[PDB]
């Protein structure tokens, strides 16, 4: 739908691009990047890198030895990892396009599948040449971990007898052919397996847009790499750490109060955890790990761990005992809301803690072990040889109910922080002469509706089909939750000629018993909608804001097939090709019930910094240094807040039709 | 390598039977079993069995519906058990050969895969005329189940990709052309599957075999079937029960000695079971339930299952308080003849143990409690939709190391009983006039041989492969092994006698370097052999060759090398006589380069006849003797010092590599034994 327009050059380019995720499992050996991987030579190709020193540490580690084809990439993994962030290092310092290419070419054919695939998306995403690009959907890139194995296992049986042997009787089972694809209809884990009321969630946590969007937020902002790149961000980065997953964990707690589950369970390494979680997925080896109910976190394997984990931790809790200490080479003043930086990255662990550009070994992650932990798997094999769990894979960590447990964990010791800050005062906010007089919203409701993916890249083929490019192509389709469109339209008084930021967020109303929400103590169960900027004349004014040009959010990812078909047209899509890290838009609402589940709209209205010239969003936001989220980026007082250019509107979310997802996937 | 003899009439009977085994996991519209089916009118049909109360009981059932295709099959699940043991009984009282193959045709096409194999297996084991009928090896029937789940997948991507992508490189994973054919080599499990020392044993509890063998043992005597066919036998069922597990359990016990294991270790419902496993399989919607070491037993879910089991051995307890008490409306006394038999039905709530012609649901069972709470899955979606564990099935049993837990907890409850019973006197081992002077043995040898298996039943073909009863996918594994050797008796009596030659095997020390004790060693030992001699007077020498051993049989041929075997007129003949014995590959636990000392105890005493048991096992002594005398029950050690006894310190080598591993290792050639 919303597309953009390329010159034939980008078309090559691009094109180049997309053949690395196509056929992901095999390779070609008439196809052009085969020729080209085979013998391309790094050493006498040298002078083709920015950096020297990385294509050297390259050569020495690849001649060392890296992972083998047919294990489990993982980047939580030290060994893998390292090897991972050279190959990396490689893509990025490619002087050029072409040299870019041939490296790829060359990785695709010598080097484990999951591992090119992870280092390659991330240099497309990271280097300059390549902005303006696009990458296919990760569901696309990676299906496995996006379906559970009865699906996965039903695409393998129909391969192996070349086709459908009683349509009738597959019918049964949600499997038809239709066209040149064969079609799988999928039900979320709950329809086999309700195990305990997390399972309720399902359709949220399983939805291979919210795991995708986990996915991207990685690839744009990887933990082992510097934010050197962004400039100025860099600075923001714990901050834009913070606020992604209190911003996510928001939107989960909504979905949560909408099928009765109220508020995210704690935990103790030192007790066993209440919460299991069964994933239904595999590995050409293995079975992803299941940690049971009532699993005790504190054994003999987990000994050591729990110490380094709990000591993580208690070093933040001394850090918010003085206000002011020095850390990690730095000088650090808990009253001054600019040190979110720090603490972000220092629970993440990231580059930017150091001063570095990349990682190391030594430096120990808190959330590579939590994971680990958590994620219950016996210990690895070697190196190169674990059990997977869904905490072992940016994919699937959103299945897992321990993820939101330990997230919770962490944004809760850093809003242990932000109780250092000082609230902001009536004249802080104030927006002299303007008054949000109205604020009516149209009709919000949910629904579910059947979504179709492109799975083709799970499906093993033959020598003899490969070069006579037979057609068995797989969907998997899915009830998908999504929302009709609606309008905000916002009734405000100026008194003035002024220039205005309009924001829209979206709140509970009550909690779980009927106590209603006081901004107090829920500030951070606030979820932002919209930014945006707006004329304000003399008088009476009224914004129209329609949920589709909420900035916040994006449309689904077109599948490579219809990509493709798109560059034969000089077209690529656009929200595709700069929008892809954001959330998806059908799920920016929560499940809403037939009679109208209470939620709390809140509409902010604040001065906007002339510019004196015409204004363009990306740089709007970096013009005014109003940090992430705000007003609610810090404690407020009820009193002292409210304000005339504020507005609360009692607001409720229906949902029509079939309400349960597994009545779409009937046969 | 030994045959026997068999008609065309036979052949062809033959033939069909094992048709219904190929391509278990499709249907081949062009089969004649399909057509078989197609014709069958199973409503019309009341007239093709001896019993029309369980024709009626399987129309009324069918009328409401079976257990869908694609789900797992279990025994262990109520209405799953009442629909098999209801197709079984049609297959058991079908009139006729032909009533049989029309009703297993059937079921074959339209009903649930596991649930059909499951009572067909049974069927043809139990039914008069068909009794004497080979079957294919449980894990040719149930590769499934026998099969890790590393080389099962290796599998479906060779299908998918209708061979290697290039050759040399799937030589590099293990995966071989030959002679048309597949074979993937198969390594044991690592520790993501065996979390703890128990790994060092995978290729026992792993061992297709040994497995089959617990299925084999399941399929003889159901406990949800009583006893009726087999008469007089039903006195000895209970004694059955003990012999069978406190014999594997000794055999596993010697695995554990030779690698430094010590003592299955016990438990209890309410704390953590120490020992995790983590099953290498996955159904049609799940993965196995995985136990991970120091899994809390006692939580939420298993609260009220813990109750029932804790009362149910505590109750045990109680019986052995009392001596004599009225239970099961019998009233028992646990010095009598029939108290063995009581015992072992109690602990495995047979179908004997109470009026039962076929098990109520509603009784219930302290093994299939047990296998729940250990196997540690969630609770079942709704009753034909459970989470599979290991100890769901019987095929699967013997790879989890809380299977030998559970049993081991259940021998020595008999054991506790086994006080009530009278210690052999010294008259009464005493075999007046009969000596043995020495015993000799050959070189004991253990030692690894690859064995290969077609697991073409769980891989899928196409329409038009399954025309060609399509089976080209083989697994290849290094299994335990050992050399023939021969055992000589030298022999001294006064008068010609008939005596029975029973030799037996056991450990020699502790852990702690110590010689056990016969007090405490006697459930350790295991039957190699009996037989009856005719001894003459004067000095004679008795040999015996492992070959020519009771307890143990030779591999079963693949379905292939069956049919090539019809061909010319012929059966393997340890198919045929004997499929339900230990196979001799396993018969010495794995040795050690030193020779690891184990006893083997040599007994000689008088052969008294009785009319011959009907029987459904293992052809025992001809005998009012106990299974495993005279190791039935605890002894008093002066009284087994006896001339015609013999307890002789036997060393047990190992050749070649000394882990299975180092066999499958592409361009190694390995240490193989001469
Ligand atoms: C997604 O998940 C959902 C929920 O788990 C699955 O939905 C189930 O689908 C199965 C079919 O695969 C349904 O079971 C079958 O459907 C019929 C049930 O009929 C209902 O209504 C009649 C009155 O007409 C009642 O008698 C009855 O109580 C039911 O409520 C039956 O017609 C089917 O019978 C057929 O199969 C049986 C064996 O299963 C044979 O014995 C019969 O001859 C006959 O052929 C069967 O019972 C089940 O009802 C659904 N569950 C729910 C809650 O609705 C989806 O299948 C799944 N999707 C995918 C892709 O997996
Ligand atoms: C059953 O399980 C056993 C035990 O795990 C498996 O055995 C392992 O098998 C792999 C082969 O699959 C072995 O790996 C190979 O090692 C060879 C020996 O290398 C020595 O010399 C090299 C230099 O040549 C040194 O680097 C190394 O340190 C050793 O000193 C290598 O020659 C092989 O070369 C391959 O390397 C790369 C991958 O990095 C490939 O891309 C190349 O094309 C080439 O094939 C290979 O790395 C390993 O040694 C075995 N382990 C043990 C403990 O013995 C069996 O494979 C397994 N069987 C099945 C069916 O699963
Ligand atoms: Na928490
Ligand atoms: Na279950
Ligand atoms: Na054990």
């Amino acid at each position: 739908i919303k597309t953009k327009n390329v010159d034939a050059v980008f078309v090559e380019k691009q094109k180049k691009i997309l053949s690395f995720f196509q056929d992901v499992s095999q390779l070609n050996t008439d196809d052009e990047y085969y020729k080209i991987g085979k013998d391309y030579d790094i050493e006498m190709n040298m002078d083709n890198y920015t950096n020297k020193k990385a294509v050297e540490e390259f050569l020495k580690m690849y001649r060392t030895g890296f992972m083998p084809k047919n294990l489990e990439f993982s980047v939580f993994y030290d060994k893998m990892r390292d090897e991972a962030i050279a190959l990396f290092h490689l893509f990025y310092y490619a002087k050029d396009f072409e040299t870019f290419y041939k490296t790829a070419c060359f990785a695709r054919v010598h080097l484990n599948q999951g591992q090119f695939l992870y280092a390659f998306y991330i240099a497309v995403i990271q280097r300059s040449d390549c902005h303006g690009f696009v990458v296919p959907a990760p569901y696309e890139v990676y299906p496995k971990m996006f379906m559970n194995m009865e699906v996965l296992q039903k695409i393998y049986v129909t391969k192996m007898q070349d086709g459908l042997i009683n349509p009738e009787a597959a019918a049964k089972y949600g499997i038809h052919k239709e066209n040149d694809y064969f079609v799988y209809k999928a039900n979320y884990s709950n329809a086999v397996l309700y195990n305990n009321e997390e399972q309720r969630l399902t359709y949220f946590t399983e939805d291979i847009g919210m795991n995708a969007y986990y996915y991207y937020f990685h690839s744009h902002l990887p933990f082992w790499w510097t934010s050197e790149k962004y400039g100025a961000l860099k600075e923001r980065r714990g901050e834009v750490y913070f606020y992604f997953y209190q911003q996510l964990l928001a939107r989960y707690y909504f979905e949560r109060l909408t099928n009765g589950l109220g508020k995210i369970p704690e935990f103790s390494w030192y007790s066993p955890i209440k919460t299991g979680y069964y994933p239904l997925m595999l590995t050409k080896f293995t079975p992803f790990a299941q940690r049971p109910d009532y699993y005790n976190l504190h054994t003999e394997e987990n000994y050591e761990r729990v110490r380094f984990l709990d000591t993580y931790e208690k070093t933040f809790v001394q850090f918010l005992q003085k206000d002011h200490f020095e850390a990690f080479g730095q000088k650090i003043d808990f009253h001054d809301p600019k040190a979110i930086n720090f603490v972000g990255n220092y629970w993440q662990d990231n580059a930017d803690l150091y001063g570095e550009e990349v990682t190391k070994d030594y430096q120990r992650s808190y959330e590579v072990f939590a994971r680990r932990v958590l994620g219950a798997a016996p210990m690895p094999f070697d190196k190169y040889t674990f059990m997977p769990s869904a905490m072992d894979f940016y994919q699937t960590s959103l299945r897992d109910p321990a993820f939101y447990q330990l997230y919770n964990r962490i944004v809760e010791y850093i809003v242990e922080f932000k109780q250092y800050l000082k609230p902001y005062t009536q004249d802080k906010l104030y927006f002299d002469g303007v008054k949000i007089t109205d604020v009516k919203v149209d009709k919000l409701t949910t629904f579910f509706e059947n979504f179709e993916f492109d799975a083709s890249n799970s499906v093993y083929f033959s020598k003899e089909e490969i070069k006579n490019n037979h057609v068995h192509d797989v969907k998997v389709r899915q009830p998908r939750l999504n929302h009709s469109p609606f309008n905000v339209n916002i009734e405000v008084d100026s008194n003035v000629a002024s220039d205005a930021v309009v924001k829209i967020f979206l709140a509970p109303k009550y909690d779980d018993n009927g106590i209603p929400l006081t901004l107090e103590d829920n500030w951070m169960k606030f979820f932002e909608l919209d930014w945006f900027t707006t004329k304000l004349t003399a008088g009476q004014n009224k914004i129209i804001r329609n949920s589709n040009e909420f900035v916040i959010f994006k449309e689904d990812s077109v599948p490579m097939t219809e990509i493709m078909k798109m560059l034969d047209e000089g077209k690529v899509p656009f929200d595709m090709s700069e929008e892809f890290c954001y959330m998806p838009k059908r799920l920016m609402l929560p499940r809403g019930t037939e009679g109208g589940f209470p939620f709390q709209l809140f509409v902010f209205v604040y001065p906007f910094d002339n510019k004196g010239k015409d204004l363009a969003p990306f740089e709007s936001f970096v013009l005014d240094n109003k940090p992430l989220g705000f007003p609610l980026d810090r404690p407020v007082v009820d009193a002292l807040f409210k304000v005339p250019n504020m507005y609360f509107k009692d607001i409720f979310i229906y949902h029509e039709g079939e309400r349960f997802p597994y009545k779409f996937n009937i046969p | 390598f030994k045959t026997t003899p068999v008609d065309a009439a036979f052949v062809e009977k033959q033939k069909k039977i094992l048709s219904l085994f190929y391509n278990v996991n499709e249907i081949s519209y062009e089969a004649e079993y399909y057509k078989v089916a197609q014709d069958f009118n199973i409503e019309a049909s009341k007239d093709c069995y001896t019993n029309m109360k369980a024709y009626e009981n399987f129309m009324m059932m069918y009328k409401v519906g079976f257990l869908p295709k694609n789900l797992e099959f279990s025994i262990f699940y109520e209405k799953m058990r009442e629909e098999a043991i209801a197709l079984f009984k049609l297959f058991y009282y079908a009139k006729d050969f032909e009533c049989f193959y029309k009703t297993a045709c059937y079921a074959r096409v339209y009903m649930n895969q596991g649930m059909f194999l499951y009572a067909y297996y049974i069927a043809i084991i139990q039914r008069s005329d068909t009794a004497s009928f080979v079957l294919p090896a449980p894990y040719e029937a149930y590769p499934q189940y026998f099969v890790n789940m590393e080389v099962k997948n290796k599998m479906d991507y060779v299908k998918m990709m209708d061979g290697c992508l290039d050759e040399k490189i799937c030589y590099n994973y293990g995966i071989i052309k030959e002679n048309e054919q597949f074979v993937m080599y198969a390594n044991y499990s690592n520790s993501l599957t065996y979390p703890n020392n128990e790994d060092r044993i995978a290729y026992l509890t792993e061992d297709v075999g040994l497995n089959a063998y617990y299925y084999y043992f399941h399929s003889h005597l159901p406990f949800w079937w009583n006893s009726g066919k087999y008469g007089a036998f039903k006195e000895r069922r209970g004694e059955i029960y003990f012999f069978f597990y406190q014999q594997l359990l000794a055999r596993y016990y010697m695995e554990r000695l030779t690698n430094g294991l010590g003592k299955i270790p016990e438990f209890s419902w309410y704390s953590p079971l120490r020992t995790g496993y983590l099953p290498p399989f996955n159904s049609f919607y799940y993965p196995f339930a995985q136990r991970s070491n120091d899994y809390e037993l006692h939580t939420e879910k298993n609260y009220e299952e813990i109750r029932f089991l804790d009362i149910y051995e505590k109750t045990f307890f109680q019986y052995l308080q009392q001596g004599h008490f009225k239970a099961f409306d019998k009233k028992i006394d646990l010095h009598s003849s029939k108290a063995v038999n009581f015992v072992g039905n109690y602990w495995q709530t047979n179908a004997d143990l109470f009026e039962e012609d076929f098990l109520q649901f509603y009784q219930r069972s302290y093994e299939v409690n047990a296998r729940r709470v250990l196997g540690a899955a969630p609770k079942p979606f709704n009753q034909y939709t459970f989470i599979p564990s290991a100890l769901d099935f019987y095929q699967t049993s013997a790879r989890d190391p809380a299977f030998y837990q559970l049993y081991k907890r259940i021998v020595q409850y008999i054991i506790e009983f086994k006080q009530y019973q009278v210690p052999y006197t010294q008259e009464a081992l005493h075999f007046v006039g009969l000596k043995i002077s020495d015993v000799k043995v050959d070189k004991m040898v253990t030692f690894f041989d690859h064995f290969d298996f077609d697991a073409f039943n769980t891989v899928y073909f196409s329409k038009e492969e399954l025309k060609s009863s399509p089976h080209g996918y083989k697994v290849r594994q290094p299994r335990l092994n050992h050399k023939p050797f021969t055992v000589t008796i030298d022999i001294k009596s006064d008068v010609a006698t008939n005596a029975v030659v029973k030799m037996f095997l056991g450990p020699k020390y502790d852990e702690n370097g110590f010689p056990f004790s016969l007090e405490d060693n006697w459930m350790n030992f295991y039957e190699l052999d009996w037989f009856v001699q005719k001894v003459n007077p004067g000095q004679s020498q008795i040999t015996r060759s492992s070959t020519d051993f009771a307890f143990f049989k030779e591999d079963s041929l693949p379905m292939a090398e069956i049919y090539k075997l019809l061909d010319q007129g012929k059966i393997p003949t340890d198919m045929f006589n004997s499929s339900d014995t230990m196979p001799s590959r396993l018969m010495l636990p794995k040795g050690t380069y030193d020779g690891f000392p184990f006893q083997l105890f040599v007994f000689v005493y008088p052969y008294e006849p009785t009319p011959k048991e009907s029987e459904p096992f293992k052809a025992v002594v001809p005998d009012n003797k106990p299974f495993g005398y005279p190791f039935d029950r605890p002894v008093l050690p002066q009284y087994f010092k006896q001339p015609n006894m013999f307890f002789k310190k036997v060393l047990v080598y190992h050749e070649g590599e000394l882990f299975p591993y180092l066999f499958n290792i592409p361009h190694y050639t390995p240490d193989k034994a001469q």
